[PDB]
């Protein structure tokens, strides 16, 4: 037996930006899906495409674990078929997998302001893509000036803000089931 | 309820290396990493390195870059530690790591939990020698007498009075490293001044890797 | 590196008081990569807090940690008899660095020591090495002044003092200063004395013996 490293994915000290999330291929292991189901340390925990309770006794070829940080009210944009700043710029309607989001004020928001999303893009992001801005006729040559600006506003996170204005860490469980050999079930 | 058990105390000379085993039982051995911390006597904790039980990658401390070697066996759930001096005489601890991750290698939310008992490693060019017990006698309402253990190596020694009957007032002092190179230790006890003339006090000294001494009142 | 500086080095509070142990970093450590460790004397380190605020499984409620940025604090709300140990702070933001430690000592009313000096035995003198022992019995606090006077000459160096741990009976220490001298060097002087100055002594206590008497 060789347990899957879901502990170090959910318990990673520092995550990445929403525009630069880290896809994490997890395979060749055994996943105890009951840990995620019965932790109670998760603000939001929902999905479709697979039975959440009976997901334990099913295996797939590989497991993909997205990981990024968004605001409290922006957790709605991490669902299939959603419109928003994060959804359209930073999951397909046939997504089979679960999205797990929890509160991370004490770890991403500091008293002085850690300040460690993408606001502008000509084309909306196609599913499972990740992008790492001309707003007029003026073809700016690389100077962030008139009608041209940086496409990245840094997040502002402090413990003083409200529930939906606070940082949230999101892990998306993306199960793929290609015709290869499945290797991850408990 | 996981426990980590290390190897017994092993002493060396300032030559070759010492190796410490560390077997764990109670958690998936390949799910959590192992870390090592060194603590010299009378000092604090000094970190040594880190190892991954899944991939085998090692993150040694800056001091031991080129000296320490760490390996783990996936089968016996045992982690090994080898340091290729008298400056390194310390107690080597073995602990379960939750700060670097076993599979990937990223910093985690945690510390070190379920430490081992610590393997006592002493490096000195000395050799085993018996305790040179000498009695300290009282003279002119509480008296005092003791036994001086000198020129003995290595530690420890168990000292009791009247074969353990005298449990009050006995104070065994911590050993001190003599500048010559050997260990020295003392042990005293407080007794009433009226019982000096009608009682027998004898110290018991037990140096394991190698004595009764009467202490009569001094007259001169 | 990121250096963890703890202060004070030794803390003294009576059982029942509130303890506020602080850990200071030479840089800005992430609020997640900082752990507190408790080590009872003669035992293994025990994890108290991880993430600078989250306690390990089984750790009681009185151990609450806080802090952010460069200043961090571990607070023991109600000191207990088993809580008197040496505590450390450890950060893994940049490699790994421990702290110097912060020993938590039991505070007690000042106790006057009992001072005894033992001349080297006749058997020990026959071997060529003569060791004199100066003993302090049941004194608090730990601070004591030990000076060796041999024919009024203040001995420096060869004196070897050993301090016990705070006794579990009355929370009080003991001291043993060993003076190492050869057979011939012990024969060249007549008055051997160790001067002891403790807070509980109104005047410094000198216990002296004349060789051969
Ligand atoms: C993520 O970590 C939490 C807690 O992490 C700590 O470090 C772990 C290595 C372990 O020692 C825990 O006990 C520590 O509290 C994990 O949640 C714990 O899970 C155990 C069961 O394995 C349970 O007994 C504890 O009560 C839990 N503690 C808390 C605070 O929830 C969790 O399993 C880790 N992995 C994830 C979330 O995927």
């Amino acid at each position: 037996t060789n347990l899957c490293p879901f502990g170090e994915v959910f318990n990673a000290s520092k995550f990445a930006s929403v525009y630069a999330w880290n896809r994490k291929r997890i395979s060749n292991c055994v996943a105890d899906y009951s840990v995620l189901y019965n932790s109670t340390s998760f603000s939001t925990f929902k999905c479709y495409g697979v039975s959440p309770t009976k997901l334990n006794d099913l295996c797939f070829t590989n497991v993909y674990a997205d990981s990024f940080v968004v605001k409290g009210d922006e957790v709605r944009q991490i669902a299939p078929g959603q419109t928003g700043v994060i959804a359209d710029y930073n999951l397909p309607d046939d997504f089979t997998g679960c999205v797990i989001a929890w509160n991370s004020v004490k770890q991403d928001a500091l008293t002085g302001g850690n300040y460690g999303y993408r606001l502008f893009r000509k084309s909306k992001l196609k599913p499972f893509e990740r992008d790492i801005y001309q707003a007029g006729s003026t073809p700016c040559n690389g100077q962030v000036g008139l009608n041209c600006y940086y496409p990245l506003e840094r997040y502002g996170f402090h413990p003083t803000t409200g529930v939906n204005y606070q940082p949230f860490r999101v892990v998306v469980l993306s199960f793929e089931l290609l015709n290869g050999p499945a290797t991850v079930c408990g | 309820q996981v426990q980590l058990v290390q190897s017994g105390a092993e002493v060396k000379k300032p030559g070759a290396s010492v190796k410490v085993s560390c077997k764990a039982s109670g958690y998936p051995f390949t799910s959590y990493g192992i870390s090592w911390v060194r603590q010299a006597p009378g000092q604090g904790l000094e970190w040594m390195g880190w190892i991954s039980t899944y991939n085998g990658n090692t993150n040694y401390a800056q001091k031991f870059q080129g000296r320490v070697t760490m390996t783990t066996d996936t089968s016996t759930t045992t982690g090994y530690m080898e340091l290729r001096r008298s400056d390194d005489t310390a107690v080597y601890y073995c602990a379960r790591d939750y700060t670097r991750g076993a599979w990937f290698g990223e910093s985690l939310i945690g510390g070190f939990d379920n430490w081992g008992q610590g393997t006592l490693v002493t490096v000195s060019s000395a050799s085993t020698k018996g305790p040179s017990v000498f009695p300290l006698a009282p003279s002119s309402g509480t008296a005092a007498l003791g036994c001086l253990v000198k020129d003995y190596f290595p530690e420890p020694v168990t000292v009791s009075w009247n074969s353990g009957a005298l449990t009050s007032g006995v104070h065994t002092f911590p050993a001190v490293l003599q500048s010559s190179g050997l260990y020295s230790l003392s042990s005293v006890v407080t007794v009433p001044s009226s019982s000096l003339g009608t009682q027998t006090y004898i110290c018991n000294v037990n140096h394991k890797p190698s004595v009764d001494k009467r202490v009569e009142p001094k007259s001169c | 590196e990121i250096v963890l500086t703890q202060s004070p080095g030794t803390l003294s509070l009576s059982p029942g008081e509130r303890a506020t142990l602080s850990c200071r970093a030479s840089q800005t450590v992430s609020s997640t990569s900082l752990a507190w460790y408790q080590q009872k004397p003669g035992q293994a380190p025990r994890l108290l807090i991880y993430g600078a605020s989250s306690r390990a499984t089984g750790i009681p409620d009185r151990f609450s940690g806080s802090g952010s940025g460069t200043d961090f604090t571990l607070t023991i709300s109600r000191l207990e008899p088993e809580d008197f140990a040496v505590y450390y702070c450890q950060q893994h933001d940049t490699s790994l660095t421990f702290g110097g430690g912060t020993k938590v000592e039991i505070k007690r009313t000042v106790a006057a020591p009992s001072v005894f000096i033992f001349p080297p035995s006749d058997e020990q003198l026959k071997s060529g090495t003569a060791s004199v022992v100066c003993l302090l019995n049941n004194f608090y606090p730990r601070e004591a002044k030990v000076q060796w006077k041999v024919d009024n000459a203040l001995q420096s160096g060869n004196s070897q003092e050993s301090v016990t741990e705070q006794d579990s009976k009355d929370s009080t220490y003991s001291l043993s200063s060993t003076l190492t001298l050869s057979k011939a060097d012990y024969e060249k002087h007549k008055v051997y004395a160790c001067e002891v100055t403790h807070q509980g002594l109104s005047s410094p206590v000198t216990k002296s013996f004349n060789r051969g008497e």
